């Protein structure tokens, strides 16, 4: 009651750490995985506790970049809910104890030849796991490995033996390829070399005054994705009729193929795809998804080897995934030597089998088979409910270990704590296994990694994050004709299709409980903390029986704010169950209208409908994975799609699909850009007042900003791609809350960056999507400080708009009064404050927001006042009084996360910068100008690279 | 009247911590853990020993700036308990009875530059397995960077001359 | 019509509070001597709105006092118990209504409704 | 709550032994058991002129 | 007062991050136990750091000068730029027990 504040005790060490200097917070280079391939991190250790993840810049695969899952994966580690001790029946147990059964029970093995003995890991890529498993199978020759995972790359390496008659690894050096071709390829989404490729493709996107050449990508897919959007020409053909038009494509180049029967669309589109190759020789490449079946990825090699673009855009390495092998079909063998009753322990090395396996392998009724049943999961997870001996395995972030990228890194996975509720790691058990119980981590993978790189090669790997011996050499495989010439290649029909795609946020459902993950609103869909099932708007009115026209949505210019209004008027047919029945299951799923979907197709979303998940999803989505199966994991045959009424709330975090005919996006030509870079301003303008230059005029004076630092950002919308990394980061810098579903549906979705998609066209149901990252413009004139009566947002004398937390009493008059709506009040309590786990996650240089608060984006100040701090620091410790900062020395974290570079911050004043410079080009704009706000986040205008064959 | 932020969910730099067994929120070293871009591979910037001896020698050549900054150190770290001058008076020896060591004697003159670095790091003797033991210098290895203990170690060679 | 207006008015005073979201610092609205050094910003309408709230509150409860002066006199003339009297006596301040009284009470009204017709606009 | 005065401090303290060092430090002269001093700030010119042994 | 004005120990050899974070270290056991492991041991006064370091507790000392988390304080700058500790925590070389010199308002700072 009295004494303004209590005690507030301070508990410091009782031996310092070497060294660590007190309240400096230090990085080192780890490594996450995705799907058994590695990506090196840099990771801040504030105290000795992991707080941030940013990109490695001396690590492939993420130059300076991360994915929403490197992000999340700090959440992720501080989950409640991981497993914290071992349950021999879902009793807890010791670890000794579960060593001598375990030792016991492979004596019985040693009797026969370990027959009975089965394991069952994810892809693995470890080298040290993989030689501590091969040794396990020396001593136990009966032992089978049966490696699976939900997400894998099968019809990759069916393809490539199809093709080459051997495993290969394919490596796509986008920084040389003028014309990219997209066979179902989502390869600017998280996936096996992501970053990269979505780097290189970036920066030959970026367009300037300079700029002469800029590369063309041709995508047909048949839901839309991140890739689909930064394509310039976009085709909705079906899932199952891509196999058709790559046949198609390599019969019209003059290469053995097949002609099929196709639509007129998609024989203009043959016809250009055909006309811009031939033309670009060694300057192509042609890209099959892993979705796609083998025959794909043949036909594609096929077609690259012709072209001559081998050794040039693609490039055959040495397999770089230990033990290349279909998937599935040894899942398959493992459930039927289960079956058959000839397994007596399986051990399994995470994967979540009893979840992610297919609905007609019945998993959970064979698991029942073998009597002894093991499980590292990282999470009470399902299988490891219905499993004996569960033991917690370690967090990537507090456990020793490898993993090697794709083209191969073989890089080192450096923990930044002892475990927190102990825990294991996978060569710890398979040291276990191998009668050496009791075994360091640090010792297992320090002697696997010494005798081999050195000693001294074991501290500079330690150093920097990646190895520098280890890389997959460069081979010359030999291509197959006769058998991808002498292949069925399946044809498209049996009527309503299924695509399974995994969900943009939750993967394969590891993420299912990380918080910041289900609230991520998905791209193209903007839905959070659930599932549907997309479909155009034609394939709803058809199969739902729904009473709307679908052909009113066709027009010209003249109409097109009455095809708006006819979208929105059909987006209310959103949360409609459907029963959709594939191969005897039903699934009464709630649908979404995605326009760019290709008709007579429905694409549903995995990773939901999980039952051992946390309390952070533990009953969100509807499960795809029974009706899912073995056949056919990513495509479908035939559905009944029953309409039953029976709506469901479904929740979205933008409600708009259409920007109402105004100045948001501002879209151009490469062929008029390079006459003019400055030719969409001048558009516009004219229509908007009859001159080509607005004469904006002010009433205020502002201020000066003229020998001071000016921090500015830039945005280029040739480079977003809706990867949402940017939020994560912004949301693990920050300490942004995580509202509930129930207060996103009433539009209280705290996020200080979001990504806006615009759906705008003709048709609208074959629509160009436009993605635009929105902040605080950090307006020089900013409305939202005239307006709030405490003075709690002010400006900043380096032009930073300055938001004081403990200040705002709540007014909320500063967000009606901002034109972007880029600020989040706290109406309830939404920060954390009893889960200790989550106390931990928050970063200690920001203040947590408490109920009645503002926030919005502060071009991460925690980051500007470091550097400032270490600039005057350094001009008085030299006796300069200068005070200088360099233009790489501060970093935001939404620019650090973004793996194309599309996001930009520096100094304005300073025209050397590249901001400065960037700001400077013809199609940099700032939004909502005709009100003078003068934003200091402005934007560059996105330019296209039509072909005239397919435009005119 | 009000404590709102004024105290915060998220954990300081010394914030006592309940979820942690040790009651503390800061967190030790990982034993074979290393920093990013801190390479540990050159021996003598790490421990005085080139074989397991002792050379007389230094790592790196001595500079004015380097003997300044290990005067510093030495003032700061060294000068208590230990001399000011080197000759082991102090008020830490008067009361408690430290003796603590001279540093010109003739044993220590003679000593190699890397004993000087390895007193500094462990001590002078740890406790013995029989007939009890005791830790006296007690070791300076977590307050010094490496660098400072070989500027250290050249200042005390600096005073050793000084008074010669 | 004036005592709606007072109970209209404090009616509407507890919105500026209630909706406030942190209501217990609503008088970091008022300029006060703080601590910090703080101001408010006097540039929005909400520094402006405290002021014109609390004057249009104050003259309207100090002018409806004093229309109610004489009605006090008038009420402990007529208040026959003992109690009752002594309670409006102090509220009618001993009217005693008479000359070079009700001169500077019908200009002190008038000057106070000149005075109040721009302020409640 | 006046602010508190605390009691001085007793005689004995650490700085005659510091004075006594750093001038000693100073003003050359000779040591008992040998030759000549040498002030501090003029030794370190001598290190760095003679030089120690490198790797 | 017996340690910086009887025994001499300088502010830097307890407080080592004080010029290079923002936050000035407070002295681990090992600096207490380098000294009082032959100084005054089996006493009584040091049997709470005679406890820690042989069990990984720590020594829970109370916070003299507080802020309210949303203040952010930086003593690198501050020292670097000729600032001296008289002038904010007083004359502590002579403080036996250690003393709020003032209140940390806003004003202050300002
Ligand atoms: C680490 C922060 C500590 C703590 C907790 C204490 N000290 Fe010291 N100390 C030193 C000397 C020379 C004395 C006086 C010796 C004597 O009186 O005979 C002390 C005294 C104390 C006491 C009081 C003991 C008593 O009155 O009997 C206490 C409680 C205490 N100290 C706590 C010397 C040093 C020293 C330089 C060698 C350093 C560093 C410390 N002490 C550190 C600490
Ligand atoms: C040189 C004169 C200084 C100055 C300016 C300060 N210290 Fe110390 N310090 C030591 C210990 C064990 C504590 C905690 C116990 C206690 O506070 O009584 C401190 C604490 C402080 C504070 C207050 C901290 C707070 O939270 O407000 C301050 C302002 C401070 N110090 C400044 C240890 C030592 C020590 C022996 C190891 C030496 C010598 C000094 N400190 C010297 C100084
Ligand atoms: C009091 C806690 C001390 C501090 C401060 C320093 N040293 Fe010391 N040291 C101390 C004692 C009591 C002894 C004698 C130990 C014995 O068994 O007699 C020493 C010893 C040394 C030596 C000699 C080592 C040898 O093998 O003979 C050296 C060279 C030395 N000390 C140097 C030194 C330095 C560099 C210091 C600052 C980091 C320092 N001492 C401080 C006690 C104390
Ligand atoms: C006014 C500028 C200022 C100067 C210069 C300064 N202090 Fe601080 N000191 C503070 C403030 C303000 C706090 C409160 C920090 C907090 O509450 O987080 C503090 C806290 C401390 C603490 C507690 C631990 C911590 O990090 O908060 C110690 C110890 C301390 N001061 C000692 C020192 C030492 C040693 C110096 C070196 C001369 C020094 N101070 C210089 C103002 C200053
Ligand atoms: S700006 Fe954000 S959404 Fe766009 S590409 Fe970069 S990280 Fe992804
Ligand atoms: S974008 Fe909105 S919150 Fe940011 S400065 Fe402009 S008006 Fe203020
Ligand atoms: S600059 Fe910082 S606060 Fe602003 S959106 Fe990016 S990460 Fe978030
Ligand atoms: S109006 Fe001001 S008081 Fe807060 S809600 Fe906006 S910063």
């Amino acid at each position: 009651a009295c004494t303004y504040q209590p005690r507030q005790y301070i508990a410091p060490f009782d031996r310092q750490p070497e060294g660590r200097v007190p309240g400096i917070p230090q990085y080192f280079a780890s490594t996450l995985t995705l799907g058994g391939y590695g990506t090196g991190v840099l990771v801040r250790s504030n105290e000795g506790r992991p707080t941030k993840v940013e990109g490695n810049p001396r690590h492939p695969a993420s130059l300076g970049g991360t994915d929403l899952f490197a992000q999340a994966e700090i959440l992720t580690m501080y989950d409640p809910d991981r497993s914290t001790t071992v349950l021999r029946q879902g009793v807890p147990s010791t670890w000794a104890e579960f060593t001598t059964t375990l030792g016991n029970a492979l004596t019985a093995a040693r009797a026969t030849q370990g027959a009975g003995v089965r394991l069952l890991t994810t892809t693995i890529t470890s080298p040290s796991l993989a030689a501590q498993i091969e040794q396990f199978l020396q001593a136990y020759p009966q032992a089978r490995w049966y490696q699976y995972e939900p997400i894998n790359r099968d019809n990759v390496v069916a393809g490539a033996r199809l093709a080459f008659g051997r495993d290969v690894t394919t490596r796509y050096d986008l920084s040389a390829a003028q014309v990219v071709v997209s066979l179902d390829a989502d390869f600017l989404a998280p996936g096996p070399g992501f970053v990269a490729y979505a780097r290189a493709f970036a920066e030959r996107r970026k367009v300037r005054k300079d700029s002469t050449t800029m590369n063309r990508l041709y995508v047909v897919e048949a839901s839309p994705s991140t890739t689909g959007t930064a394509a310039d020409h976009r085709l909705p053909l079906r899932a199952d009729a891509i196999a058709a038009f790559t046949g198609a494509l390599a019969n019209e180049l003059g290469v053995g193929g097949a002609p099929a029967t196709l639509s007129p669309k998609a024989e203009e589109f043959l016809r250009a795809i055909a006309r811009d190759l031939e033309e670009h020789r060694g300057q192509s490449v042609v890209i099959a998804g892993d979705q796609q079946p083998p025959i794909v990825h043949a036909l594609a090699h096929l077609i690259n080897a012709e072209l001559g673009n081998v050794g040039q855009t693609v490039f055959y390495h040495e397999p770089v995934e230990a033990r290349p092998t279909n998937q599935t079909e040894e899942l398959v063998a493992l459930v039927s030597e289960m079956a058959a009753g000839r397994v007596e322990t399986l051990i399994m090395i995470g994967g979540n089998p009893v979840y992610n396996a297919p609905g007609d392998l019945r998993f959970a009724d064979r698991m029942a088979s073998v009597p002894l049943t093991i499980h590292l999961s990282q999470f009470v997870d399902e299988t490891s409910a219905r499993a004996t001996w569960h033991i917690p395995q370690a967090h990537p972030l507090e456990s020793w270990g490898d993993a090697r990228a794709f083209d191969g890194t073989a890089s080192i996975v450096q923990p930044l704590i002892e475990p927190l509720y102990g825990g294991k790691t996978a060569n710890e058990l398979l040291a276990a296994m191998l009668g050496q119980p009791e075994a360091e981590s640090y010792d297992l993978v320090r002697s696997f990694w010494l005798e081999q790189i050195g000693e001294t090669g074991w501290q500079v790997a330690l150093a920097n994050g990646v190895i520098a011996e280890t890389v997959a050499p460069v081979i010359e495989p030999t291509l197959n004709e006769g058998a991808i010439r002498a292949t069925p290649i399946p044809q498209p029909g049996d009527g309503v299709e299924i695509v399974f795609r995994p969900d943009p946020s939750l993967f394969d459902g590891f993420y299912a409980n990380n918080g910041w993950l289900q609230e991520l609103p998905r791209p193209l869909t903007k839905l959070v903390w659930d599932n549907a099932a997309l479909m155009s708007p034609r394939t709803a009115i058809k199969l739902l029986g729904l009473p709307f026209n679908a052909d009113r949505l066709i027009g010209t210019e003249a109409d097109d704010r009455e095809r708006q209004q006819y979208l929105e008027q059909l987006s209310k047919v959103n949360g409609t169950i459907a029963r959709i029945e594939y191969r005897g299951g039903i699934i009464e799923i709630p649908i979404w209208l995605l326009p760019g979907h290709a008709e007579d197709s429905i694409t549903l979303n995995l990773g939901y409908g999980r039952t051992h998940a946390g309390r952070v999803g533990n009953n969100v989505g509807i499960d795809v994975y029974p009706i899912r199966t073995s056949d056919s994991p990513w495509f479908g045959a035939g559905a009944r799609v029953t309409n039953t009424g029976r709506t469901y709330l479904l929740v979205s975090t933008q409600d708009h699909w259409t920007l109402e005919g105004r100045d948001i996006y501002r879209v151009g030509e490469f062929k008029k850009f390079k006459e003019d870079p400055k030719y969409i301003a001048k558009e516009v303008y004219q229509e908007e007042y009859g001159r080509e230059t607005p004469n904006y005029q002010s009433l205020q004076p502002g201020d000066d900003y003229t020998g001071r630092n000016a921090w500015g950002m830039t945005i280029n919308l040739n480079a977003c791609i809706g990867c949402n990394a940017c939020v994560v980061a912004c949301q693990a810098e920050n300490n942004i809350a995580v509202v509930g579903k129930d207060q996103v549906s009433r539009g209280r979705e705290m996020h200080w960056i979001r990504i806006d998609r615009y759906f705008a066209g003709e048709d609208l149901d074959n629509p160009s999507i436009y993605m635009m990252p929105v902040n605080c413009m950090q307006c020089e004139k900013a409305p939202c400080e005239v307006v709030c009566p405490v003075a709690a947002t002010v400006h900043d004398y380096e032009g930073l708009n300055n938001m004081v937390y403990n200040r705002c009493v709540g007014t909320k008059y500063c967000s009606n009064n901002c034109p972007y709506k880029v600020r989040r009040f706290n109406f309830l309590q939404y920060s954390d404050t009893t889960t200790e786990t989550f106390k931990l996650a928050f970063n200690p240089d920001v203040t947590v927001r408490i109920r009645g608060v503002m926030e919005k984006c502060t071009y991460c100040v925690q980051r500007i006042s470091g550097a400032r701090i270490a600039a005057k620091r350094a001009a008085v410790q030299a006796g300069q009084s200068s005070y200088v900062i360099s233009d790489g020395a501060i970093q935001t974290a939404c620019e650090q996360a973004c793996p194309t570079g599309a996001i930009v911050f520096g100094d304005i004043n300073d025209s050397n910068s590249r901001v400065a410079k960037w700001k400077a080009e013809g199609h940099n704009y700032g939004l909502l100008g005709f009100l003078n706000t003068v934003p200091r986040t402005t934007y560059l205008a996105r330019v296209r690279n039509p072909s005239e064959e397919l435009e005119k | 009247c009000h404590q709102d932020m004024y105290d915060q969910q998220k954990y300081t730099t010394y914030e006592p911590s309940s979820f942690f067994a040790d009651g503390r929120s800061s967190r030790p070293n990982v034993p074979g853990t290393t920093p990013f871009e801190v390479v540990k591979t050159d021996e003598f910037l790490y421990t005085g020993l080139i074989d397991g001896q002792e050379v007389d020698a230094m790592p790196f050549p001595v500079t004015k700036d380097l003997l300044l900054r290990g005067q510093l150190k030495y003032n700061i770290y060294c000068a208590v308990c230990h001399g000011e001058a080197g000759y082991g008076a102090s008020m830490v020896a008067e009361r408690g009875g430290i003796v603590p060591a001279n540093f010109h004697q003739q044993r220590l003159r003679e000593a190699p530059l890397s004993h000087f670095f390895v007193v500094i790091t462990n001590g002078v003797y740890r406790g013995d397995p029989e007939n009890g033991g005791y830790q006296s210098m007690y070791g300076y290895a977590s307050r010094i960077t490496p660098e400072d203990r070989w500027a250290i170690a050249a200042y005390i060679r600096a005073l050793q001359l000084s008074q010669n | 019509a004036e005592a709606m207006t007072l109970f209209a008015v404090a009616c509407a005073g507890l919105y500026p509070i209630l909706h406030l979201g942190r209501p217990w610092l609503f008088y970091w609205l008022i300029p006060y001597p703080n601590t910090h050094g703080m101001w408010p910003q006097f540039r929005s309408a909400l520094a402006w709105d405290v002021f014109a709230i609390s004057t249009y509150a104050t003259v309207s409860l100090v002018f409806w006092l004093v229309g109610l002066i004489p009605d006090f006199a008038t009420l402990r003339d007529r208040a026959k118990n003992i109690w009752v009297k002594r309670l409006y006596g102090i509220a009618a301040l001993g009217w005693r209504g008479s000359a070079r009284h009700w001169h500077r009470y019908e200009m002190a009204s008038i000057l106070l409704a000149g005075l109040s017709t721009p302020l409640v606009v | 709550p006046f602010t508190p005065q605390p009691a001085p401090v007793t005689g004995n303290t650490y700085r005659t032994y510091v004075n006594d060092a750093r001038t000693l430090l100073n003003s050359y002269g000779y040591t008992m058991e040998g030759k000549v001093h040498i002030p501090i700030d003029r030794a370190m010119d001598l290190i760095v002129e003679r030089g120690l042994p490198v790797r | 007062q017996l340690h910086v004005n009887v025994v001499g120990i300088d502010c830097r050899y307890c407080h080592t991050s004080v010029d290079q974070s923002y936050f000035a270290n407070i002295p681990a056991t090992e600096t207490c136990m380098t000294c009082h492991s032959q100084i005054k041991t089996y006493s009584p006064l040091l049997e709470k750091v005679r406890e820690s370091y042989a069990t990984g507790k720590p020594i829970e000392w109370v916070k003299v000068y507080d802020l309210p988390n949303f203040v952010y304080f930086n003593h690198s700058i501050h020292v670097n730029k000729g600032i001296g500790c008289s002038t904010c925590h007083g004359q502590v070389n002579n403080m036996p027990v250690v003393w709020q010199q003032q209140a940390l308002y806003m004003g202050w700072c300002l």
